[PDB]
């Protein structure tokens, strides 16, 4: 029964390595588009607040 | 006397031609079967390291 356990669990095991790699890679790259887009964001406010002060001015 | 010796030889007969044609299959067998149940163990103590 554990012999069969092992087996199972082992086969599990390198399926979570398997697509805990991938996971890993897709949150890292989820992770930094997400700074990335809001890096962006933060660069575009501080245009249309240029543009609004050039235009108040 | 008679009849011991000579099921003694037949004995060692039986006993020859088990070790030379019987034992290599399956003790060999037996091992084989060895040899996987210990490499199992081992891919499962990679995955685990994995």
């Amino acid at each position: 029964a554990e012999r069969e356990a092992m087996l199972a669990k082992t086969a599990a095991d390198n399926r979570k390595s398997a697509e805990q790699v991938a996971a890993a890679q897709a949150d890292y790259e989820k992770e930094m588009a997400e700074a990335r887009a809001q890096a962006s964001a933060l660069r575009d406010e501080a245009r249309a607040a240029g543009r609004s002060v050039v235009d108040e001015k | 006397m008679s009849i011991f010796i000579g099921q003694l030889i037949g004995f060692a007969v039986i006993a020859f031609i088990i070790v030379k044609w019987v034992v290599p299959p399956v003790r060999t067998l037996m091992r084989n079967q060895q040899e996987a149940v210990r490499a199992a163990l081992a891919e499962s103590a990679e995955a685990a390291k994995k």
